[PDB]
């Protein structure tokens, strides 16, 4: 069966299935864990960064794209660089050619379509990575997650990765509770914190472990590491 | 239009096309190198599947690049065209914009850099030759010889040998040359040469070419006779004991 | 012998191409969709399962519209249906560049059709993983259309696709039936509404969004638009009632 | 056959995945970066006698700041080199100043994922993933002194200790307990040059091994054979003292 | 995709040997024999036509004796029209090294750059090889008589005299047994015909199946001349060298 | 899309066969018996009208067609093959030679070119060779009269008499028997048509047979007057009158 | 080796699988049709079949108007019959374009099956599973029928069939020529000779067809055009009012 | 003919002092004898507390200043956010300015 | 223009060339050899663009080396000159032709004769007994015409171009700071260091 059929992107499986997608959809699960949620002012991203040796760096989980938007990446990290570059060309080109900054909605829609191409041709493999976008734009505070099969949602929160699904299920949860944490970032961040620890395990959200980033309101899409996350450990 | 990839990494971590690259300079008449103290000598065999040829016409072994660096191979003939032809222009190219000819290790470099491009590359199979390049670098007189293979990696060697056999001369090269006192004389250097020959060739007067570069550009083939008389001269040594 | 389902634009013993006919399974595996075409427009509708309470309401819209008169809807690989539209819009803009008049739904229906069936001609491409409902008003009337990956295409009365389109094509044939005189765009709003809610139990486990919109050369002066707030409410009801 | 950018099951590519394993039989190489500058090392690992050992180019200079050492199909990362001094000196030429470590080494790895028979994002002609991974070490105004590893992947690490090649995994599991804060550039050295000792299967000299480091006020520098076999002894001693 | 379906002409075997190549020779090893011998005073090349009949048309054929210049000339063994293919170009190189030199091409220098020519066949390209093997006979002012050969692989070498084609083995060993240095043209020409005469998997060697050719400097003139020998000049020399 | 089959679809097989090449000689060999005879002062090919129904209009079908007016073909195997490739014929035979040197191309310079199309699709990538064999048959002033046949490996041969597809064995060694250096061209078209009669299962007659000759040139085939020098085309083919009026004296 | 039977290379019995396979395709639709000439007119009738009562009947046509003189009806999948049928325009379009005149019948089917007969030997292309029946009044040659396969076969008919039970309305046909000893429906109206088409359609298919069963096309001097559903009710009716 | 310039008047001036440097220009915007604008801002903020101005044909002076400040943001981009020091700046904006080399931005451009 | 002069006697080849290098007002240098040698048997000499001048000369020596390593063979003369001759007709119908001409002076090894070429910047060429290029002929055509015999010695040769570069020197409005000479003949190329006072 599969063996037959998932020798590229091209074939379908004779039950309708993409299997090269599917493959890629994996490589998002053996991602560390990454978390999103937003109010009606801010959008945060708590992205927990994983480190090789214990002499290695935790790794960037999260890019920005304009002032007002920025993502955080699970999975091939080559993959979030040519994405979130392409998307980074995507938001300047709304701002130089028509002075406007681009509607978080519209950049998911780009990335969707650019993702699909790689999906209906041969030679080309689909992207492996999993992508959580959040932007301050003209209609508020927008959270999408993105999935290398071309399929982009705008939710309240959400997470991606490694036991992303503990994460997942505290929001859904404490979604009454943070969806009214309006200005106050502080508090947002901390829910996104407690998300994100919701999908330990292995060990503890440590300072140069942990990474966030947020964007709202009065507030240009800035991203914190280390001491500057000290206080929310 | 024609890209596919041949030359692609396998399981265990290995290029196949590579690798199998290699076997076919393993099939190719031994070649050898030996660098004196102002001398480096080629020494190559010659096949005897079919005797019958015209020594005259027939494509030597060893192939000036320019008047100061020769280049001599062990593997696919046609595929050695190749790669002289580059080498060659590139050395006109370089002296041309440099207004210097080519170092033997720049020369090696490009010869080197073009088989690594033939390993991933789509559309292209590896070169199946490995080379041995020698020379004097200009106004130097510090011999030089390096070598490359199909994988695009070279070196330079004190004396060195690929082809068939080659495992065998390069044991006799092993125990047979001191880096302390390298064949100080052009005569001494090619009688060495001669003699990790022999360990292969199997009597073969007409199955020995070798040829002598010296500082300056000065490069010469030895006739038959030359040669002969090394070989002579050498299963005396053995004989008178 | 057998492999005459590997590659796509090969022709099985049978004549037939399973590279498509696999597509195919992956549409009747997606939400389900309509078409109901009324007495001088056309209403589109669609399912949207809410796999959780972190979705944003009313926010992911499926239906979509090409130039100002078209409405599309499909059900498959939603990221396929997209690059389908893109391709309609650009055709779309084509046509009118040159001469003047907005596409006629019949002349678009054509060209979405060539491209579809352009991707079951060469094994270096895969075969579009949805079913397209779309139509719209033009200078003689309004038109309905379902397009299937194959590239086949025919303009329908009603139509549906995707896991309850025989709930759907049931319904619809009744419609077709008791109706011979022709709904209207009010109604075929309603009645939209109803059979997405029926279709709705070949899925009855998770819960769902209704999305509906249409193009009526009364209600709307022939531009596609969006069904909103209170038109939208008012045939939720109806369908929520007409469910039990 | 199959695609050169096909996905395994378990989401990886199966062609950068065996490249990982070609480069596991290369010799080792060691970084080790303190607060007094970087230092790289590597096994020359000569196949015969014969070879002039010195000719074993395994540790090159990118730009006064930069400075990398690389592990297994060393013929790949030629190139590699070629487009990372390019940068280097294309950024100098354009700003009038240093490329950052970082920057450079994100340079390199954009040219990693570059291969395939066709994929559809731009032009990506490169039959294969690179067989050679690298070690690139430097320094900048910004960040200080860096380490960082680049694979084939197009990914890249910082470590403040890093071994790759065959004795990658013990070497590291060594670097591991070794490695503190507070080192010193000699410290890094003598540890190197230990290490280096441990894993290779030869007896480390000053001939089948070479050290190098980066330091803010002289930049990157490849000690020569006389400096480094010191080196060596001052380990012995400081070994049989206990 | 396509990769399914390519044979990778171009790929070495573990063996280190390139496949196609191997089976080209082995084609060539089929084709009708063509010798060639180089004496003092001139070079001969004959050929043994494969498969006739008594309507063919021998006077106006052609199929293993092709002149490619006016001092060179080459005996084939293998697919004609892929053959003829290698010999357009090759008279093309002749002429463009004229143009730009105004000098005829040196032997050498042609047949190097064909044997390019197939060698690039083999390295890259993704197509088939040249099923040929030539045997060049010309001259020019710095070697005098050449006698070359070139195969599939685009290897090339020089002979006192050789063969290609069928029973090549069997041929060389007689060659190299009744062969000498100080040999004449007619000394030559017949020991072509007696090395097909009892090479031949005929019955007979009659005149019908053979092409001849000669590249002489006759004495009364000092330039040379090519003679391809027509069907009556091909009986004759059949006669007289006792083969009637 | 675009073709990315750019690798050769006919390789070479451990024993130094060309499949493809092989199995285009097979298809040959299935077709319709066809043949050419050549005269001291004329060239006849013909061929069998397999009418593939009844309802179907033999003449809108000619297997004979003119690619020069000194120059004729015929063929066994594929039709839509031979079909192309007589259109390549008749435009290479312009792009090649009449534009260039003002007159048409000599018989064997013409076979040579098509010869060379059929070559091409023995090696180029993507494709599969010619399923046809043809027989051509021309004349020019320097050369004469001649006949020619090429084989989908692309070789072609000079021949006084041959026939090829499904009974070409029979009729070849027919024609062995019936031919001389001294035939008429009347002669030679008797001869045609007793070969072909054993080669033909149903009706023979002028309306399942299609036959056309190269010999004198035929002013009244011209179209005009005037050149001194255009005398007429030599090809001619024959109406299926003019072959009934022969069948008779069989 | 077995892939000599998906893509269109030989098999080792000099034959073109695919080819063969796309002729299977051309009945995959399951409907016949025939082309009839009469004096100075050409008809071509096909079964319609609209199972679906979901359908605008309105638009299940297998019939084409490919120039103003030129009329085309195909045995085959719709969509591969609609890019046959575009490219048909087209390729008609720009004819008349070029060349000053109006592309004749036959010259559209000739071009049209050499087009199929390069899917025959290009890897890339494969063949499109249909049969084209052109028709129409040329200017030349009058009343004309030609037909193209997968195979970049053609050739020009009397009359002709197609579909599954292509055989039976062909010997039924051959029967009344064998008959009427001409080639072609002696009738001055093309009312007539529409008739004569459907009168035989029922014969050979043992069937009764109501308005809605059959499709159309008619081909006159400078006009192709298909009948309605009410234009072949009075077809219908007359042929009724006989037997 | 077509002419692709223009010549939009004003003036510039630029001051280093020790520690703080000013860049002030006209507000007036003309086009042959007339007045396009009264107040029409001719030096920008842009950034990395770089002030800038491309007097001349205004048109051109424009795309200099967007294209260059574009550059300011990729810089950051794709070098971890570093400042962008005015020595560094001025090297780009020559890279900026030779790329027109023949098509030249008809401006003279201070920082 | 430079000034550019040949004179084929019995046994060689002799190639004057002015050694004056003038930019606008200034002569920016004395002591210019408007030479290369593209073989050992082989030289040629040019005169005219600014750049094109020494590109186009070392363009062709580049090619004539590598077809000698690559041939292991000297090219005869005539083979060199209309290699020449053919790169600047390629030339006169491209964007920017090259502005050169040249003449190439060698000693055909096999025929064991002297051969000078004249070809100009359109791809003329032509063979003589002497030539010159640009005003150059104006001056020493007369002069050649009247004492030139084929059979002259080497040293009879250099006295009849002594005698030119005298008129030249006495008529011409430019200073061109005298010429470097060179002689061709079946040893090789050599330079006569000795005219600035023969």
């Amino acid at each position: 069966f599969r063996n037959n059929y998932d020798g590229d992107t091209v074939t379908f499986s004779p039950t309708g299935r993409l299997f090269q997608v599917e493959y890629a959809l994996e490589a998002i699960k053996q991602g560390s864990v990454t978390v999103g949620l937003r109010s009606n002012t801010h959008a945060v991203l708590v992205a927990l960064k994983r480190n090789a040796d214990e002499l290695s760096s935790y790794q960037k989980k999260i890019i920005k794209c304009d002032e007002h938007m920025g993502l955080s990446l699970a999975g091939l990290a080559p993959d979030a660089r040519v994405l979130s570059n392409y998307l980074r060309q995507q938001c300047n080109y709304s701002s130089l050619v028509f002075n406007r900054k681009l509607a978080v909605e519209r950049a998911g829609h780009l990335l969707c379509d650019k993702a699909q191409k790689n999906t209906q041709s041969y030679g080309g493999r689909p992207y492996g990575v999993g992508l959580l976008i959040i932007g301050y734009d003209k209609s508020g505070a927008h959270l999408l997650e993105f999935q290398p099969s071309g399929n982009v949602t705008e939710l309240y929160g959400t997470a991606i990765g490694a036991r992303s699904q503990g994460a997942k299920t505290y929001l859904e949860r404490t979604l009454d509770t943070f969806i009214k944490i309006d200005g106050n970032p502080d508090e947002l961040i901390k829910a996104g914190v407690e998300a994100i620890s919701q999908s330990l395990r292995d060990e503890s959200l440590t300072v140069d472990n942990l990474s966030i980033a947020i964007v709202g309101k009065d507030t240009p899409f800035t991203i914190y590491d280390g001491e500057a996350v000290a206080k929310y450990i | 239009g024609y890209d596919r990839a041949l030359s692609i990494f396998s399981p265990d971590g290995h290029i196949f096309q590579v690798e199998y690259a290699l076997e076919a300079v393993k099939r190719g008449t031994c070649a050898v190198g030996v660098k004196g103290k102002n001398c480096v000598v080629l020494g190559c065999e010659r096949r005897s599947t079919l005797k019958l040829q015209d020594t005259r016409i027939t494509p030597s072994k060893v192939s000036k690049i320019d008047s100061h660096v020769v280049l001599s191979f062990s593997g696919l003939n046609a595929d050695s065209r190749i790669l002289i032809e580059k080498a060659r222009v590139e050395a006109q190219s370089h002296r041309l914009t440099l207004e210097d000819p080519v170092t033997v290790e720049y020369l090696t470099r490009y010869v080197a850099g073009v088989q690594q491009r033939y390993t991933q590359s789509g559309g292209v199979r590896p070169f199946g030759v490995s080379t041995l390049i020698a020379g004097f670098d200009p106004r130097d007189d510090e011999p030089k010889l390096y070598q490359t293979e199909p994988s695009g990696i070279y070196s330079s060697w004190s004396a060195q040998t690929i082809g068939r056999n080659s495992k065998t001369v390069r044991e006799f090269l092993e125990k047979n040359y001191d880096r302390k006192e390298p064949p100080a004389t052009v005569e001494e250097c090619v009688k060495l040469t001669v003699r990790s020959l022999l360990e292969v060739v199997q009597t073969g007067a007409k199955n020995i070419e070798i040829t002598v570069v010296k500082p300056d550009s000065d490069i010469v083939a030895l006739s038959s006779e030359e040669i002969n008389q090394y070989v002579t001269q050498i299963e005396q040594e053995k004989q008178e004991q | 012998g057998t492999g005459y389902d590997l590659s796509n634009s090969v022709f099985s013993p049978d004549g037939r191409n399973f590279q498509v006919e696999y597509a195919v399974k992956a549409v009747e595996n997606g939400t389900t969709s309509i078409g109901i075409k009324c007495n001088d427009g056309v209403v589109f509708a669609v399912e949207k399962l809410i796999t959780s309470k972190l979705l944003v309401p009313q926010k992911n819209v499926k239906i979509q519209v090409v130039d100002r008169h078209i409405g599309c809807v499909y059900s498959g690989l939603i990221p396929d249906g997209r690059h389908l539209v893109n391709r309609g819009r650009e055709e779309a803009a084509s046509f009118k560049k040159l001469y003047k008049t907005p596409i006629p739904i019949p002349a678009f229906a054509d060209r979405l059709g060539q491209y579809v069936q352009a991707h079951t001609l060469y094994n270096s491409v895969r075969p579009f993983g949805v079913s397209t409902i779309f139509g719209g008003v033009d200078k003689n009337g309004a038109h309905l259309y379902m397009l299937e990956p194959s590239g086949s295409y025919w303009g329908y009365k009603g139509a549906a696709t995707g896991k309850g389109r025989q709930s759907a094509k049931a319904e619809l044939e009744k419609l077709v039936d008791h109706h011979p005189e022709g709904l209207s765009a009010r109604e075929a709003v309603k009645q939209a509404a109803k059979i997405i809610y029926l279709a709705h139990e070949d899925n009855k486990e998770k819960d769902f969004e209704l999305e509906i919109s249409w193009c009526s050369l009364s209600e709307t002066n022939g531009l596609h638009k969006f069904v909103k707030g209170d038109l939208l409410q008012e045939a939720i009801d109806f369908a929520q009632k007409e469910i039990n | 056959d199959r695609g050169v950018s096909t996905f395994s099951p378990e989401g990886r590519l199966f062609q950068v995945e065996y490249s990982l394993e070609a480069i596991k039989l290369g010799s080792t190489a060691i970084g080790i970066a303190t607060k007094e500058g970087v230092v790289l090392g590597v096994e020359k690992r000569a196949t015969s006698p014969l070879l002039e050992s010195d000719s074993i180019e395994k540790i090159v200079e990118i730009d006064r700041h930069i400075g990398c050492a690389m592990s297994g199909l060393t013929a790949d990362a030629r190139s590699m080199i070629e487009h990372a001094r390019t940068a280097a000196v294309t950024h100098n030429l354009y700003y009038d100043e240093d490329i950052n470590v970082e920057s450079l080494t994100q340079s390199v790895c954009d040219l990693a994922l570059r291969f395939g028979e066709g994929a559809s994002g731009e032009e990506r002609l490169m039959s294969r993933p690179f067989g050679v991974a690298l070690l690139i070490a430097g320094h900048d105004a910004d960040d200080g002194y860096q380490l960082f590893h680049a694979e084939p992947s197009g990914t890249f690490y910082r470590y403040n200790a890093k071994a790759i090649g065959s004795g990658s995994e013990g070497a590291q599991a060594e670097l591991l307990n070794e490695w503190h804060s507070s080192l010193t550039l000699k410290e890094a050295e003598l540890l190197v040059l230990k290490i280096l000792k441990q894993v290779m299967e030869e007896k480390l000299d000053e001939n089948n091994a070479q050290l190098s480091c980066i330091t803010k006020q002289d930049g990157f520098k490849i000690y020569d054979n006389e400096k480094t076999a010191e080196l060596i002894k001052e380990l012995k001693e400081k070994e049989a003292a206990e | 995709g396509s990769r399914r379906y390519d044979s990778r002409t171009t790929i070495f075997s573990p063996e280190g040997r390139l496949y196609q190549v191997e089976y080209a020779l082995e084609s060539i090893s089929h084709a009708g024999t063509a010798i060639g011998i180089m004496a003092s005073d001139g070079i001969v090349l004959a050929a043994e036509r494969k498969v006739t009949s008594t309507l063919l048309e021998q006077d106006t054929s052609t199929e293993k004796l092709y002149k490619l210049n006016d001092k060179i000339a080459v005996a084939v063994a293998g697919l004609t029209a892929d053959a003829e293919i290698l010999i357009n170009t090759a008279r093309i190189h002749a002429q463009n090294y004229l143009k730009t030199y105004n000098e005829d091409i040196p032997v050498e220098i042609l047949v190097r750059r064909l044997s390019d020519i197939k060698q690039g066949y083999t390295q890259h390209g993704g197509l088939r090889p040249f099923g040929v093997s030539f045997i060049y006979a010309g001259y020019d002012d710095r070697y005098g008589y050449q006698l070359y050969t070139s195969n599939p692989s685009g290897n090339y070498t020089g002979w006192k005299a050789i063969s290609v084609g069928a029973n090549t083995s069997a041929a060389q060993t007689l060659l190299q047994m009744d062969y000498k240095d100080d040999m004449k043209v007619d000394d030559a020409i017949e020991l072509a015909l007696k090395t097909l005469s009892k090479t031949t998997d005929s019955s007979a060697l009659t005149y019908d199946r053979l092409e001849f050719a000669t590249i002489r400097k006759g004495a009364n003139d000092g330039e040379v001349y090519q003679k391809i020998f027509k069907p009556q000049e091909i009986k004759d020399i059949l006669v007289k060298t006792g083969i009637t | 899309m675009t073709d990315r089959y750019s690798f050769s679809l006919t390789t070479f097989s451990p024993s130094g066969k060309l499949g493809q090449i092989d199995y285009a000689l097979t298809a040959v060999k299935q077709g319709v018996t066809s043949l050419g005879i050549k005269a001291t002062n004329g060239v006849v090919i013909a061929t069998e009208k397999k009418s593939s129904s009844p309802l179907a209009m033999s003449e809108t079908l000619s297997k004979v067609s003119l690619l020069t007016p000194d120059i004729g073909a015929v063929y066994s195997g594929m039709g839509p093959d031979y079909r192309v490739l007589v259109d390549k014929s008749r435009k290479v035979a312009h792009t090649s030679y009449k534009r260039i040197y003002g007159e048409y191309p000599p018989t064997k310079l013409l076979v040579s070119e098509v010869a060379k199309i059929m070559q091409e699709a023995t090696q180029s990538g993507g494709v599969r060779p010619f399923g046809v064999s043809l027989l051509i048959a021309g004349h020019d002033e320097f050369n004469g009269f001649s006949l020619y046949q090429v084989d989908p490996s692309g070789s072609y041969f000079p021949w006084k008499a041959t026939a090829i597809g499904k009974g070409s064995v029979a009729a070849k060694t027919f024609l062995e028997k019936r031919w001389n250096d001294e035939l008429e061209l009347e002669d030679a078209i008797h001869i045609a048509l007793l070969t072909l009669k054993e080669s033909v299962e149903g009706e023979f007659n002028g309306d399942t047979i299609e036959l056309a000759i190269i010999g004198d040139e035929n002013p009244d085939l011209l179209g005009y007057t005037g050149i001194p020098t255009d005398k007429g085309p030599r090809f001619r083919k024959l109406t299926s009158q003019e072959i009934n009026d022969r069948l008779e004296a069989l | 080796a077995g892939y000599d039977r998906h893509i269109t290379i030989f098999s080792p019995e000099g034959r073109l699988y695919q080819v063969e396979y796309a002729f299977k395709a051309t009945n995959q639709t399951n409907i016949n049709s025939l082309a009839v000439r009469g004096k100075d007119c050409t008809v071509v009738i096909s079964q319609k079949k609209v199972p679906d009562k979901l359908l605008d009947p309105t638009t299940v046509s297998y019939i084409f108007c490919i120039s103003r003189t030129i009329g085309m009806v195909v045995n085959g999948p719709i969509p591969d019959a609609r890019n046959a049928a575009l490219r048909a325009k087209a390729e008609a379009a720009e004819f008349r374009y070029k060349y000053g005149y109006d592309m004749p019948c036959d010259v559209l089917a000739k071009r049209m099956a050499n087009l199929s007969q390069i899917y025959t030997q290009r890897a890339y292309m494969r063949p499109l599973g249909v049969i084209l029946t052109f028709v129409s009044v040329d200017e030349e040659l009058g009343p004309s029928i030609y037909k193209t396969d997968p195979a970049g076969y053609y050739v020009g008919y009397k009359a002709t069939a197609t579909g599954p039970k292509q055989q039976e309305i062909t010997t039924n046909l051959e029967n009344h020529f064998k008959k009427s000893k001409i080639d072609h429906i002696n009738e001055e109206s093309w009312e007539k000779v529409v008739e004569f088409a459907i009168t035989h359609m029922i014969d050979a298919l043992g069937t009764e067809f109501s308005k809605n069963d059959l499709e159309v096309g008619v081909a006159t001097k400078d006009k192709f055009f298909t009948l309605s559903a009410e234009n072949i009710e009075e077809r219908l009716v007359a042929i009724a009012e006989q037997d | 003919q077509f002419n692709p310039y223009g010549d939009n008047g004003g003036t510039i001036l630029g001051i280093a002092g020790e520690d703080f440097a000013v860049l002030a220009g006209d507000t007036r915007n003309i086009t042959d004898y007339s007045i396009n604008s009264r107040y029409e801002p001719k030096v920008f903020d842009c950034g990395d507390n770089i002030v800038m101005s491309a007097n001349g044909f205004a048109a051109d002076g424009d795309a200099l200043v967007k294209r260059f400040k574009n550059s300011v943001k990729w810089y950051h981009f794709d070098h971890n956010d570093k400042k962008l020091s005015i020595n560094s700046a001025a090297r780009n904006i020559q890279h900026l300015l030779y790329g027109k080399r023949f098509f030249p931005y008809y401006v003279h451009t201070i920082i | 223009m430079d000034i550019i002069l040949g004179i084929r006697v019995q046994d060689s080849v002799i190639l004057a060339s002015s050694k004056a290098v003038t930019r606008g007002i200034s002569v920016l240098k004395d002591s210019d050899d408007k030479t290369r040698q593209l073989s050992p048997h082989t030289l040629m000499s040019f005169a005219g663009e600014a750049g094109d001048t020494v590109q186009f000369a070392e363009y062709i020596q580049a090619n004539i080396q590598l077809y000698s390593i690559r041939e292991d063979y000297e090219l005869s003369p005539q083979a060199v000159s209309s290699f020449v001759r053919q790169e600047l007709a390629k030339s006169i119908r491209s964007r920017r032709p090259y502005q050169v001409n040249v003449l190439i002076g060698g000693y055909d090894k096999k025929k064991n004769k002297p051969e000078l070429y004249q070809i100009d910047y359109l791809g003329t060429k032509v063979e003589l007994p002497y030539g010159a290029h640009g005003y150059s002929g104006f001056y020493t055509f007369s002069l050649l015409d009247h004492h030139y015999r084929p059979d002259m010695t080497t040293e009879e040769g250099l006295d009849l171009l002594k005698l030119c570069v005298q008129e030249l020197e006495k008529r011409m409005p430019m200073d061109f700071k005298g010429v470097i000479v060179k002689i061709v003949d079946k040893d090789g190329i050599r330079q006569v260091d000795d005219f600035q006072a023969q």
